């Protein structure tokens, strides 16, 4: 079983920064492509980022592009994800999730249908 | 005389084997077409395929010889239009597991088309008609890898559509099928015939476990945004590599009595010795051309294995042998697969992983390079 814990989120003003963090466990964490989703007050879960297991790609939600910049770090298994100028349309709960399958990224796998294994989220509230 | 069935062999496998949608077969089922989830597609469809060619493995070896090899290559080609009808209008999990198995129906018959040609050729024409038919089905694979890659990116079709030409294509090469003349009416005993057997289903157990990892390795060892295209652009010269290497055994002239052996010793070291070099080496260009080289020289040997193999035939049972080895392939590949990969074994990663392979098939050059006692 592999199991994702976020730690992060909070209560920012707007125009801060946050950086969320979330440490995988019980995974080969340097095959495996991560990604954050989100789930705002009213809607349903969406892509976020994607990082490829190399390192190398960085997929963007169209919204977020030129403010969030997802991370990760082999060494620790730990996957970060850095917002900067937060707005008040960033509110939700941030899920890090694992491609279902090691190499999602070199087989062509598509990203919207290559993550599974969601976290247990964590709460970002960016009031104004 | 020995024109006739040859050329209209060779269209059928070239026609056949031209299918521009195969490299972008992943990107079709998890895409929007479909919507398989990696999950589903890497457990429970993907695995059909290696059971039911397993399975339908033994009817076609049992029973190819006795209905005369037309009847198979029929077969094949009918098989062929309706894994790609249930790929094109097929949605859900388990029509995507008909549609293996109906190709695993396909690839299991391909022992027909390569034992077909040597029950209606005169034998001194066994060395030329060898090299044509390889030859074409690598040529046909290249020049599909080549149209698909033009295409979707000069000039943005679906893949859909490249299933609509690989459909058609199947189809074109099923319509030639219905015209190939009828042929008329424990054999391992034969040193050479057993020997070039025990390469055969060695060897080719290792070739198709490198092709699922050759890319991982190169993504692994030069990690690049464009290496999509890279990886396309090499796999298709590869092909075209082997390609060369199959036609020209079949040209040019050299008595194969006692070049037999040789070839396979020397060229046993150099399949080795590539691996080695995309493993260790830290540049990606000599990967590539490891890799070249390493398709080229199998190639080259699966055709004189062919053309040897039926040589040396007292009987006319080509269906037998070649089916026997290839199933005995597939046999070593599932097993090795296991131990190797499958985290149920040892589960190592592609870093390490071509060093397995490099030394498999080092062992395998061992055994002829030890064939000398004195
Ligand atoms: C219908 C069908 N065509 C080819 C293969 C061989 N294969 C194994 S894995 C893989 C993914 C690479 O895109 C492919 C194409 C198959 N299993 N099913
Ligand atoms: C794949 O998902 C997209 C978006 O939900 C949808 O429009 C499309 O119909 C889906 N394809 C199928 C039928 O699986």
């Amino acid at each position: 079983q592999v199991q994702l814990v976020e730690s992060g989120g909070g209560l920012v003003q707007a125009g801060d920064s946050l950086r969320l963090s979330c440490a995988a466990s019980g995974l080969t964490f340097s095959r495996y492509d991560m990604a954050w989703f989100r789930q705002a007050p009213g809607k349903e879960r969406e892509f976020v980022a994607a990082i490829t297991w190399t390192g190398s790609i960085t997929d963007y939600a169209d919204s977020v592009k030129g403010r969030f910049t997802i991370s990760r770090d082999n060494a620790k298994n730990t996957i970060y994800l850095q917002m900067n100028s937060l707005k008040p349309e960033d509110t939700a709960v941030y899920y890090c999730a694992a491609a279902q399958v090691p190499y999602g990224s070199t087989l062509k796998f598509n990203l919207r249908t290559l993550f599974g294994s969601w976290g247990q989220g964590t709460q970002v509230t960016v009031s104004s | 005389s020995w024109i006739y069935p040859t050329v209209i062999l060779c269209l059928f496998g070239f026609f056949s084997m031209m299918r521009p949608s195969e490299p972008f077969l992943i990107p079709y089922l998890s895409g929007p077409d479909k919507n398989l989830t990696s999950a589903e597609i890497t457990n429970e469809i993907f695995p059909v395929w290696t059971y039911s060619y397993l399975v339908l493995l033994l009817p076609v070896f049992v029973l190819t010889d006795y209905v005369r090899y037309k009847p198979v290559i029929i077969l094949q080609g009918i098989s062929f239009i309706i894994t790609w009808l249930l790929l094109l209008f097929g949605q859900g999990v388990k029509t995507m597991q008909v549609v293996e198995f109906f190709y695993g129906m396909v690839t299991a018959a391909e022992v027909a088309y390569y034992a077909y040609i040597y029950s209606v050729v005169s034998p001194e024409h066994y060395q030329r008609v060898s090299g044509y038919c390889r030859s074409v089905t690598l040529a046909a694979y290249t020049a599909g890898s080549v149209l698909a890659q033009l295409l979707v990116s000069l000039a943005n079709m679906s893949y859909f559509y490249l299933n609509v030409i690989s459909l058609a294509s199947v189809s074109v090469a099923f319509l030639f099928s219905l015209f190939l003349p009828m042929p008329k009416k424990e054999c391992y005993s034969s040193k050479r015939l057993f020997y070039w057997s025990l390469w055969w289903a060695f060897a080719t157990a290792g070739f198709n476990q490198v092709l699922n990892y050759v890319q991982i390795l190169w993504d692994y060892k030069a990690p690049s945004q464009d290496s999509s295209i890279y990886n396309g652009a090499v796999e298709a010269i590869a092909t075209f590599g082997g390609a060369v290497a199959a036609f020209a055994v079949g040209y040019v002239k050299v008595n194969w009595d006692l070049l037999g052996e040789l070839a396979l010793v020397v060229f046993s070291v150099v399949n080795a010795g590539s691996l080695f070099l995309m493993h260790y080496t830290a540049n990606i260009w000599a990967c590539y051309a490891g890799y070249l080289i390493f398709k080229s020289s199998y190639m080259l040997l699966i055709t004189i294995a062919v053309f040897q193999i039926a040589v040396n035939l007292n009987v006319e049972r080509y269906a037998l042998v070649f089916g026997i080895n290839t199933f005995i392939a597939l046999v070593i590949q599932t097993i090795m697969t296991v131990i190797v990969v499958d985290q149920r074994g040892l589960n190592l990663p592609v870093s390490i992983q071509f060093l397995v392979y490099g030394s498999y098939f080092a062992v395998i050059a061992g055994i002829f390079l030890m064939r000398s006692m004195y």
